[PDB]
Protein backbone atom coordinates (compact mmCIF):
# COMPACT_ATOMS: atom_id res chain seq x y z
CA UNK A 1 0.00 0.00 0.00
CA UNK A 2 1.06 3.56 0.08
CA UNK A 3 -0.21 4.25 3.90
CA UNK A 4 2.47 3.04 5.72
CA UNK A 5 4.96 6.67 5.42
CA UNK A 6 2.24 8.76 7.33
CA UNK A 7 0.44 8.94 3.49
CA UNK A 8 -2.82 8.81 5.17
CA UNK A 9 -6.31 8.36 2.24
CA UNK A 10 -9.36 10.15 2.89
CA UNK A 11 -12.05 8.39 2.47
CA UNK A 12 -14.50 10.16 0.14
CA UNK A 13 -18.11 11.47 1.66
CA UNK A 14 -20.31 9.55 -0.49
CA UNK A 15 -20.10 6.05 -1.30
CA UNK A 16 -19.91 4.10 -4.37
CA UNK A 17 -23.57 2.75 -3.73
CA UNK A 18 -24.88 6.46 -3.25
CA UNK A 19 -23.30 7.85 -6.29
CA UNK A 20 -25.21 4.46 -8.07
CA UNK A 21 -29.02 5.74 -5.68
CA UNK A 22 -28.20 8.64 -7.25
CA UNK A 23 -27.57 8.02 -10.63
CA UNK A 24 -30.74 5.38 -10.39
CA UNK A 25 -32.78 8.04 -9.53
CA UNK A 26 -31.63 10.33 -12.04
CA UNK A 27 -32.79 8.00 -14.97
CA UNK A 28 -35.98 7.29 -13.36
CA UNK A 29 -36.60 10.78 -13.17
CA UNK A 30 -35.59 11.19 -17.22
CA UNK A 31 -37.16 8.39 -18.26
CA UNK A 32 -40.41 9.07 -16.27
CA UNK A 33 -40.46 13.02 -16.27
CA UNK A 34 -38.86 13.82 -18.86
CA UNK A 35 -37.43 17.38 -17.86
CA UNK A 36 -39.85 18.76 -15.76
CA UNK A 37 -38.11 16.88 -12.71
CA UNK A 38 -35.06 18.90 -13.81
CA UNK A 39 -36.87 22.43 -13.55
CA UNK A 40 -39.51 21.66 -10.80
CA UNK A 41 -42.26 18.62 -9.68
CA UNK A 42 -42.29 15.55 -12.00
CA UNK A 43 -44.69 15.27 -13.83
CA UNK A 44 -46.03 11.69 -15.00
CA UNK A 45 -45.49 11.16 -19.14
CA UNK A 46 -45.50 8.04 -21.34
CA UNK A 47 -42.09 7.46 -22.52
CA UNK A 48 -43.18 7.94 -26.63
CA UNK A 49 -44.71 10.87 -26.11
CA UNK A 50 -41.64 12.50 -24.47
CA UNK A 51 -39.61 10.73 -27.76
CA UNK A 52 -41.53 12.98 -29.78
CA UNK A 53 -41.15 15.94 -27.30
CA UNK A 54 -37.34 15.66 -28.03
CA UNK A 55 -38.27 15.05 -31.30
CA UNK A 56 -39.77 18.10 -31.74
CA UNK A 57 -36.57 19.94 -30.37
CA UNK A 58 -34.57 18.90 -33.40
CA UNK A 59 -37.19 20.44 -36.00
CA UNK A 60 -38.52 16.83 -36.76
CA UNK A 61 -42.41 16.81 -36.43
CA UNK A 62 -44.01 14.14 -33.90
CA UNK A 63 -45.83 12.37 -36.56
CA UNK A 64 -42.67 10.14 -38.27
CA UNK A 65 -42.01 8.45 -34.30
CA UNK A 66 -45.43 6.95 -33.85
CA UNK A 67 -45.17 5.78 -37.24
CA UNK A 68 -42.46 3.70 -37.12
CA UNK A 69 -42.15 3.50 -33.12
CA UNK A 70 -41.15 -0.19 -33.01
CA UNK A 71 -37.86 0.77 -35.61
CA UNK A 72 -36.91 3.49 -33.08
CA UNK A 73 -37.23 1.02 -30.47
CA UNK A 74 -35.12 -2.19 -31.80
CA UNK A 75 -32.67 0.58 -33.01
CA UNK A 76 -32.22 1.97 -29.33
CA UNK A 77 -32.43 -1.22 -28.06
CA UNK A 78 -29.39 -2.20 -30.44
CA UNK A 79 -27.38 0.62 -29.67
CA UNK A 80 -27.60 -0.17 -25.79
CA UNK A 81 -26.17 -3.53 -27.25
CA UNK A 82 -23.68 -1.86 -28.99
CA UNK A 83 -22.14 0.36 -26.27
CA UNK A 84 -22.70 -2.87 -24.01
CA UNK A 85 -20.50 -4.81 -26.21
CA UNK A 86 -17.64 -2.04 -27.29
CA UNK A 87 -17.05 -1.12 -23.08
CA UNK A 88 -16.71 -4.87 -22.91
CA UNK A 89 -13.48 -4.61 -24.93
CA UNK A 90 -9.37 0.64 -21.99
CA UNK B 1 -33.30 12.54 -0.19
CA UNK B 2 -37.04 11.96 0.05
CA UNK B 3 -37.90 8.83 -0.86
CA UNK B 4 -41.12 8.70 -3.53
CA UNK B 5 -42.43 7.19 -6.10
CA UNK B 6 -43.76 8.63 -9.50
CA UNK B 7 -46.89 6.77 -10.75
CA UNK B 8 -46.19 5.73 -14.42
CA UNK B 9 -48.33 4.68 -16.89
CA UNK B 10 -48.55 4.32 -21.01
CA UNK B 11 -52.01 6.49 -20.73
CA UNK B 12 -51.31 8.92 -18.25
CA UNK B 13 -50.12 12.38 -18.24
CA UNK B 14 -49.65 15.45 -15.48
CA UNK B 15 -50.46 19.16 -17.10
CA UNK B 16 -49.95 22.08 -14.65
CA UNK B 17 -52.69 24.14 -13.82
CA UNK B 18 -50.77 27.07 -11.80
CA UNK B 19 -47.14 28.91 -11.51
CA UNK B 20 -44.98 30.25 -8.80
CA UNK B 21 -42.59 33.22 -9.72
CA UNK B 22 -39.63 32.03 -7.93
CA UNK B 23 -36.08 33.96 -7.24
CA UNK B 24 -33.09 32.16 -7.23
CA UNK B 25 -29.91 33.64 -5.73
CA UNK B 26 -26.46 32.96 -7.08
CA UNK B 27 -23.22 34.38 -5.81
CA UNK B 28 -20.19 35.07 -8.02
CA UNK B 29 -16.71 35.87 -7.02
CA UNK B 30 -15.46 38.41 -10.34
CA UNK B 31 -12.38 39.45 -8.83
CA UNK B 32 -9.85 39.76 -5.21
CA UNK B 33 -7.60 42.11 -3.67
CA UNK B 34 -4.58 43.48 -5.61
CA UNK B 35 -1.37 43.58 -3.57
CA UNK B 36 2.09 44.28 -4.92
CA UNK B 37 5.24 42.75 -3.28
CA UNK B 38 9.38 43.67 -3.86
CA UNK B 39 11.61 41.79 -2.52
CA UNK B 40 14.14 44.35 -1.37
CA UNK B 41 11.42 45.89 1.24
CA UNK B 42 10.66 42.37 1.86
CA UNK B 43 13.49 40.67 1.91
CA UNK B 44 16.12 43.08 3.14
CA UNK B 45 15.64 45.74 5.72
CA UNK B 46 17.88 48.35 5.94
CA UNK B 47 20.59 47.07 5.35
CA UNK B 48 23.18 47.21 2.20
CA UNK B 49 24.56 44.09 3.12
CA UNK C 1 -21.72 34.69 1.40
CA UNK C 2 -19.90 31.77 1.70
CA UNK C 3 -18.14 32.48 -2.00
CA UNK C 4 -17.34 36.35 -1.34
CA UNK C 5 -16.04 35.48 2.18
CA UNK C 6 -13.21 32.71 0.82
CA UNK C 7 -11.84 35.14 -1.26
CA UNK C 8 -11.00 37.66 1.15
CA UNK C 9 -10.18 35.39 4.67
CA UNK C 10 -7.71 33.43 2.09
CA UNK C 11 -5.39 36.73 1.15
CA UNK C 12 -5.75 37.87 4.35
CA UNK C 13 -4.36 34.76 5.96
CA UNK C 14 -1.98 34.54 3.20
CA UNK C 15 -0.46 37.79 3.91
CA UNK C 16 -0.90 37.30 7.93
CA UNK C 17 0.97 34.03 6.98
CA UNK C 18 3.96 35.86 4.73
CA UNK C 19 4.42 38.30 7.81
CA UNK C 20 4.84 35.38 10.09
CA UNK C 21 7.45 34.06 8.11
CA UNK C 22 9.67 36.56 8.81
CA UNK C 23 9.47 36.07 12.64
CA UNK C 24 11.57 32.59 11.93
CA UNK C 25 15.08 32.82 11.81
CA UNK C 26 14.80 29.44 9.19
CA UNK C 27 17.75 27.86 10.92
CA UNK C 28 19.67 30.45 11.54
CA UNK C 29 20.33 32.29 14.97
CA UNK C 30 18.37 35.38 14.67
CA UNK C 31 15.61 35.96 12.70
CA UNK C 32 16.27 39.78 12.09
CA UNK C 33 19.28 40.18 9.85
CA UNK C 34 19.73 43.96 11.84
CA UNK C 35 20.55 41.38 15.38
CA UNK C 36 22.97 39.41 13.18
CA UNK C 37 25.07 42.24 11.70
CA UNK C 38 25.29 44.17 14.57
CA UNK C 39 26.37 41.10 16.80
CA UNK C 40 28.79 39.58 14.62
CA UNK C 41 31.04 40.48 11.53
CA UNK C 42 29.64 40.06 7.79
CA UNK C 43 32.51 38.24 7.02
CA UNK C 44 31.45 35.39 9.04
CA UNK C 45 27.78 36.32 9.65
CA UNK C 46 27.43 35.93 5.61
CA UNK C 47 26.03 32.16 5.65
CA UNK C 48 23.25 33.27 8.21
CA UNK C 49 22.46 36.06 6.40
CA UNK C 50 22.32 33.45 2.66
CA UNK C 51 20.36 31.39 4.55
CA UNK C 52 17.48 34.03 5.84
CA UNK C 53 17.50 34.78 1.79
CA UNK C 54 17.27 31.32 0.58
CA UNK C 55 14.18 31.13 3.29
CA UNK C 56 12.40 34.12 2.35
CA UNK C 57 12.78 33.14 -1.52
CA UNK C 58 11.20 29.64 -0.78
CA UNK C 59 8.18 31.68 1.06
CA UNK C 60 7.85 34.07 -1.41
CA UNK C 61 7.75 31.10 -4.17
CA UNK C 62 5.54 29.52 -2.26
CA UNK C 63 3.53 32.67 -1.88
CA UNK C 64 3.30 33.53 -5.78
CA UNK C 65 2.45 29.72 -6.46
CA UNK C 66 -0.89 29.86 -4.25
CA UNK C 67 -1.83 33.53 -5.64
CA UNK C 68 -1.09 32.05 -9.37
CA UNK C 69 -3.57 29.10 -8.23
CA UNK C 70 -5.98 31.48 -6.78
CA UNK C 71 -5.59 34.19 -9.96
CA UNK C 72 -6.34 31.22 -11.83
CA UNK C 73 -9.23 30.18 -10.24
CA UNK C 74 -10.44 33.61 -10.12
CA UNK C 75 -10.38 33.85 -13.89
CA UNK C 76 -12.22 31.16 -14.35
CA UNK C 77 -15.11 31.71 -11.91
CA UNK C 78 -15.16 35.51 -13.34
CA UNK C 79 -14.86 33.69 -17.50
CA UNK C 80 -18.59 31.98 -15.82
CA UNK C 81 -19.58 34.64 -14.34
CA UNK C 82 -19.26 36.88 -17.54
CA UNK C 83 -20.91 34.17 -19.78
CA UNK C 84 -23.83 34.06 -16.76
CA UNK C 85 -24.37 37.34 -17.71
CA UNK C 86 -24.01 37.89 -21.43
CA UNK C 87 -26.60 35.07 -21.20
CA UNK C 88 -29.17 35.01 -18.38
CA UNK C 89 -29.27 39.06 -18.20
CA UNK C 90 -28.50 40.44 -21.59
CA UNK C 91 -31.49 38.08 -22.78
CA UNK C 92 -33.37 34.64 -22.13
CA UNK C 93 -30.72 31.36 -22.16
CA UNK C 94 -32.25 28.31 -23.28
CA UNK C 95 -29.96 26.57 -21.48
CA UNK C 96 -32.23 24.18 -18.28
CA UNK C 97 -30.79 24.95 -15.07
CA UNK C 98 -27.93 26.80 -16.17
CA UNK C 99 -29.67 30.54 -14.94
CA UNK C 100 -31.54 29.01 -11.80
CA UNK C 101 -33.35 26.14 -11.01
CA UNK C 102 -36.71 26.17 -13.11
CA UNK C 103 -37.64 28.40 -16.40
CA UNK C 104 -35.58 30.96 -17.00
CA UNK C 105 -37.37 34.24 -17.95
CA UNK C 106 -34.90 37.04 -16.61
CA UNK C 107 -32.04 37.59 -14.30
CA UNK C 108 -31.04 40.91 -12.44
CA UNK C 109 -27.15 41.83 -11.53
CA UNK C 110 -26.17 43.73 -8.67
CA UNK C 111 -23.01 44.77 -7.42
CA UNK C 112 -21.48 42.79 -4.41
CA UNK C 113 -17.79 43.26 -3.14
CA UNK C 114 -15.21 41.51 -5.11
CA UNK C 115 -18.01 39.88 -6.80
CA UNK C 116 -21.47 39.94 -8.23
CA UNK C 117 -24.57 37.91 -7.82
CA UNK C 118 -27.87 37.47 -10.07
CA UNK C 119 -31.00 37.43 -9.48
CA UNK C 120 -32.77 34.77 -11.65
CA UNK C 121 -36.41 35.10 -12.17
CA UNK C 122 -37.72 31.52 -13.02
CA UNK C 123 -40.96 29.63 -13.49
CA UNK C 124 -41.80 26.45 -11.83
CA UNK C 125 -44.76 24.97 -11.78
CA UNK C 126 -46.73 24.44 -8.51
CA UNK C 127 -50.20 22.45 -9.25
CA UNK C 128 -50.66 19.70 -11.25
CA UNK C 129 -53.46 16.95 -12.26
CA UNK C 130 -53.34 13.62 -13.50
CA UNK C 131 -54.55 13.24 -17.00
CA UNK C 132 -55.49 10.75 -19.48
CA UNK C 133 -53.25 11.20 -22.92
CA UNK C 134 -53.71 9.70 -26.39
CA UNK C 135 -50.46 10.64 -29.21
CA UNK C 136 -52.80 10.17 -31.60
CA UNK C 137 -56.94 11.06 -32.20
CA UNK C 138 -58.77 9.00 -35.26
CA UNK C 139 -60.99 10.55 -36.54
CA UNK C 140 -62.71 9.40 -39.79
CA UNK C 141 -59.36 7.75 -40.66
CA UNK C 142 -56.82 10.19 -40.74
CA UNK C 143 -54.83 10.52 -37.34
CA UNK C 144 -55.36 13.72 -36.31
CA UNK C 145 -51.52 15.14 -34.14
CA UNK C 146 -51.59 17.94 -32.11
CA UNK C 147 -48.96 20.98 -33.42
CA UNK C 148 -47.84 22.39 -30.08
CA UNK C 149 -49.98 20.90 -27.51
CA UNK C 150 -51.17 17.32 -26.24
CA UNK C 151 -54.49 15.70 -26.09
CA UNK C 152 -55.76 14.88 -23.03
CA UNK C 153 -59.28 13.96 -21.19
CA UNK C 154 -60.90 14.46 -18.15
CA UNK C 155 -62.89 11.20 -18.41
CA UNK C 156 -65.77 11.94 -20.77
CA UNK C 157 -64.23 14.40 -23.29
CA UNK C 158 -60.72 15.33 -24.74
CA UNK C 159 -59.09 18.81 -25.22
CA UNK C 160 -55.54 20.25 -25.97
CA UNK C 161 -53.39 21.95 -24.05
CA UNK C 162 -50.41 23.27 -23.84
CA UNK C 163 -46.71 22.16 -21.92
CA UNK C 164 -46.66 23.76 -19.08
CA UNK C 165 -49.76 25.56 -18.36
CA UNK C 166 -53.24 23.75 -18.70
CA UNK C 167 -55.41 25.65 -21.05
CA UNK C 168 -58.28 22.97 -22.58
CA UNK C 169 -59.08 23.70 -25.82
CA UNK C 170 -61.63 22.25 -28.60
CA UNK C 171 -60.03 19.53 -30.62
CA UNK C 172 -60.53 21.45 -33.83
CA UNK C 173 -58.27 21.85 -37.76
CA UNK C 174 -56.69 24.87 -37.08
CA UNK C 175 -54.50 23.57 -34.44
CA UNK C 176 -53.96 19.61 -35.51
CA UNK C 177 -52.82 18.26 -38.83
CA UNK C 178 -53.07 14.87 -40.13
CA UNK C 179 -50.40 12.04 -41.44
CA UNK C 180 -51.11 8.58 -42.98
CA UNK C 181 -53.89 6.62 -42.21
CA UNK C 182 -54.99 5.66 -38.51
CA UNK C 183 -53.44 1.60 -38.70
CA UNK C 184 -49.93 2.58 -37.96
CA UNK C 185 -50.07 3.86 -33.73
CA UNK C 186 -50.05 0.98 -31.44
CA UNK C 187 -52.14 3.70 -29.37
CA UNK C 188 -54.86 5.47 -30.67
CA UNK C 189 -58.20 6.91 -29.63
CA UNK C 190 -61.64 7.79 -31.52
CA UNK C 191 -62.78 10.81 -31.71
CA UNK C 192 -64.39 13.78 -33.80
CA UNK C 193 -62.74 17.28 -34.92
CA UNK C 194 -64.78 20.10 -34.74
CA UNK C 195 -63.50 21.50 -38.16
CA UNK C 196 -65.23 24.89 -38.11
CA UNK C 197 -65.30 25.76 -41.42
CA UNK C 198 -68.83 23.11 -42.13
CA UNK C 199 -70.64 25.27 -40.04
CA UNK C 200 -69.65 28.52 -41.41
CA UNK C 201 -70.11 27.41 -44.93
CA UNK C 202 -74.15 27.07 -44.57
CA UNK D 1 14.15 16.60 13.78
CA UNK D 2 11.09 18.49 15.81
CA UNK D 3 12.77 21.11 17.25
CA UNK D 4 14.12 22.59 13.94
CA UNK D 5 10.82 22.22 12.78
CA UNK D 6 9.43 25.54 14.22
CA UNK D 7 11.34 27.53 11.82
CA UNK D 8 9.01 26.13 9.20
CA UNK D 9 5.96 25.57 10.69
CA UNK D 10 4.27 28.29 8.95
CA UNK D 11 5.28 26.16 6.01
CA UNK D 12 3.73 23.04 7.39
CA UNK D 13 0.10 25.39 7.90
CA UNK D 14 0.46 26.11 4.24
CA UNK D 15 0.49 22.73 2.81
CA UNK D 16 -1.63 20.83 5.46
CA UNK D 17 -4.29 23.93 4.42
CA UNK D 18 -3.82 23.21 0.90
CA UNK D 19 -4.49 19.69 1.31
CA UNK D 20 -7.66 20.18 3.19
CA UNK D 21 -8.92 22.64 0.86
CA UNK D 22 -8.46 19.74 -2.18
CA UNK D 23 -9.94 17.31 0.01
CA UNK D 24 -13.38 19.44 0.86
CA UNK D 25 -13.27 20.25 -3.33
CA UNK D 26 -12.65 16.84 -4.02
CA UNK D 27 -16.05 16.36 -1.76
CA UNK D 28 -17.59 19.26 -3.44
CA UNK D 29 -17.59 17.93 -6.76
CA UNK D 30 -19.47 14.88 -6.41
CA UNK D 31 -22.18 17.09 -4.73
CA UNK D 32 -22.57 19.49 -7.87
CA UNK D 33 -22.42 16.69 -10.41
CA UNK D 34 -24.57 13.55 -8.99
CA UNK D 35 -27.33 15.79 -6.27
CA UNK D 36 -28.82 17.98 -8.75
CA UNK D 37 -32.27 16.65 -7.34
CA UNK D 38 -33.24 16.28 -4.10
CA UNK D 39 -35.77 13.44 -4.56
CA UNK D 40 -35.26 9.80 -5.22
CA UNK D 41 -37.19 9.38 -7.77
CA UNK D 42 -38.05 4.91 -7.58
CA UNK D 43 -38.26 3.18 -10.93
CA UNK D 44 -41.62 2.20 -11.64
CA UNK D 45 -42.32 -2.01 -11.29
CA UNK D 46 -43.72 -1.72 -14.86
CA UNK D 47 -41.30 -2.15 -17.58
CA UNK D 48 -43.23 -1.80 -20.75
CA UNK D 49 -42.03 1.62 -21.83
C1 LIG E 1 -52.11 29.86 -8.04
O1 LIG E 1 -51.34 30.05 -6.85
C2 LIG E 1 -51.46 31.36 -6.28
C3 LIG E 1 -50.51 31.40 -5.10
O2 LIG E 1 -51.05 30.73 -3.97
C4 LIG E 1 -52.91 31.62 -5.89
O3 LIG E 1 -53.03 32.95 -5.40
C5 LIG E 1 -53.67 32.93 -4.10
O4 LIG E 1 -55.09 32.73 -4.22
C6 LIG E 1 -55.77 32.68 -2.96
C7 LIG E 1 -57.22 32.37 -3.26
O5 LIG E 1 -57.59 32.84 -4.55
C8 LIG E 1 -55.58 33.99 -2.21
O6 LIG E 1 -56.20 33.90 -0.93
C9 LIG E 1 -54.10 34.31 -2.06
O7 LIG E 1 -53.93 35.60 -1.48
C10 LIG E 1 -53.40 34.27 -3.41
N1 LIG E 1 -51.97 34.50 -3.26
C11 LIG E 1 -51.28 35.35 -4.03
C12 LIG E 1 -49.82 35.46 -3.74
O8 LIG E 1 -51.82 35.99 -4.93
C13 LIG E 1 -53.82 31.43 -7.10
O9 LIG E 1 -55.18 31.55 -6.70
C14 LIG E 1 -53.59 30.06 -7.73
N2 LIG E 1 -54.40 29.92 -8.93
C15 LIG E 1 -55.21 28.87 -9.14
C16 LIG E 1 -55.97 28.88 -10.43
O10 LIG E 1 -55.31 27.96 -8.33
C1 LIG F 1 -65.14 17.19 -18.51
O1 LIG F 1 -65.17 18.30 -19.42
C2 LIG F 1 -66.45 18.49 -20.05
C3 LIG F 1 -66.28 19.62 -21.04
O2 LIG F 1 -66.10 20.86 -20.38
C4 LIG F 1 -67.52 18.76 -19.00
O3 LIG F 1 -68.79 18.84 -19.64
C5 LIG F 1 -69.41 20.12 -19.36
O4 LIG F 1 -69.53 20.37 -17.95
C6 LIG F 1 -70.12 21.65 -17.64
C7 LIG F 1 -70.08 21.80 -16.14
O5 LIG F 1 -71.35 21.54 -15.56
C8 LIG F 1 -71.53 21.73 -18.22
O6 LIG F 1 -72.06 23.02 -17.97
C9 LIG F 1 -71.51 21.45 -19.71
O7 LIG F 1 -72.84 21.40 -20.22
C10 LIG F 1 -70.80 20.13 -20.00
N1 LIG F 1 -70.71 19.90 -21.44
C11 LIG F 1 -70.93 18.71 -22.00
C12 LIG F 1 -70.80 18.65 -23.49
O8 LIG F 1 -71.23 17.72 -21.34
C13 LIG F 1 -67.54 17.64 -17.97
O9 LIG F 1 -68.45 17.96 -16.92
C14 LIG F 1 -66.15 17.42 -17.38
N2 LIG F 1 -66.16 16.30 -16.46
C15 LIG F 1 -65.49 16.30 -15.30
C16 LIG F 1 -65.61 15.06 -14.47
O10 LIG F 1 -64.81 17.26 -14.94
C1 LIG G 1 -62.38 3.01 -33.30
O1 LIG G 1 -62.95 3.15 -34.61
C2 LIG G 1 -62.61 2.08 -35.51
C3 LIG G 1 -63.21 2.43 -36.85
O2 LIG G 1 -64.29 3.34 -36.71
C4 LIG G 1 -63.12 0.75 -34.95
O3 LIG G 1 -62.74 -0.31 -35.81
C5 LIG G 1 -63.91 -1.09 -36.15
O4 LIG G 1 -64.19 -2.08 -35.15
C6 LIG G 1 -65.36 -2.87 -35.42
C7 LIG G 1 -65.56 -3.78 -34.24
O5 LIG G 1 -64.64 -3.49 -33.20
C8 LIG G 1 -65.19 -3.63 -36.74
O6 LIG G 1 -66.38 -4.34 -37.03
C9 LIG G 1 -64.87 -2.65 -37.86
O7 LIG G 1 -64.58 -3.37 -39.06
C10 LIG G 1 -63.67 -1.78 -37.50
N1 LIG G 1 -63.41 -0.80 -38.54
C11 LIG G 1 -62.18 -0.44 -38.92
C12 LIG G 1 -62.10 0.58 -40.01
O8 LIG G 1 -61.18 -0.91 -38.39
C13 LIG G 1 -62.56 0.52 -33.56
O9 LIG G 1 -63.12 -0.66 -32.99
C14 LIG G 1 -62.87 1.72 -32.65
N2 LIG G 1 -62.28 1.53 -31.34
C15 LIG G 1 -62.99 1.57 -30.21
C16 LIG G 1 -62.21 1.36 -28.94
O10 LIG G 1 -64.20 1.77 -30.20
C1 LIG H 1 -53.27 10.90 -10.28
O1 LIG H 1 -53.82 9.60 -10.01
C2 LIG H 1 -52.84 8.56 -9.88
C3 LIG H 1 -53.60 7.27 -9.69
O2 LIG H 1 -54.87 7.31 -10.34
C4 LIG H 1 -51.92 8.88 -8.70
O3 LIG H 1 -50.91 7.87 -8.61
C5 LIG H 1 -51.27 10.24 -8.91
O4 LIG H 1 -50.49 10.59 -7.77
C6 LIG H 1 -52.34 11.31 -9.13
N1 LIG H 1 -51.73 12.60 -9.38
C7 LIG H 1 -52.04 13.71 -8.69
C8 LIG H 1 -51.31 14.96 -9.09
O5 LIG H 1 -52.87 13.70 -7.79
C1 LIG I 1 -50.68 0.06 -21.39
O1 LIG I 1 -49.99 -1.04 -20.78
C2 LIG I 1 -50.86 -2.04 -20.23
C3 LIG I 1 -49.97 -3.07 -19.56
O2 LIG I 1 -49.06 -3.65 -20.48
C4 LIG I 1 -51.72 -2.64 -21.34
O3 LIG I 1 -52.63 -3.57 -20.78
C5 LIG I 1 -52.48 -1.54 -22.07
O4 LIG I 1 -53.18 -2.08 -23.18
C6 LIG I 1 -51.53 -0.45 -22.55
N1 LIG I 1 -52.26 0.63 -23.18
C7 LIG I 1 -51.87 1.21 -24.33
C8 LIG I 1 -52.75 2.31 -24.83
O5 LIG I 1 -50.86 0.85 -24.93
Amino acid sequence: AQKFNGLTVLPPLLTDEMIAQYTSALLAGTITSGWTFGAGPALQIPFPMQMAYRFNGIGVTQNVLYENQKLIANQFNSAIGKIQDSLSSA
Amino acid sequence: GAENSVAYSNNSIAIPTNFTISVTTEILPVSMTKTSVDCTMYICGDSTE
Amino acid sequence: LGKLQDVVNQNAQALNTLVKQLSSNFGAISSVLNDILSRLDPPEAEVQIDRLITGRLQSLQTYVTQQLIRAAEIRASANLAATKMSECVLGQSKRVDFCGKGYHLMSFPQSAPHGVVFLHVTYVPAQEKNFTTAPAICHDGKAHFPREGVFVSNGTHWFVTQRNFYEPQIITTDNTFVSGNCDVVIGIVNNTVYDPLQPELD
Amino acid sequence: CSNLLLQYGSFCTQLNRALTGIAVEQDKNTQEVFAQVKQIYKTPPIKDF
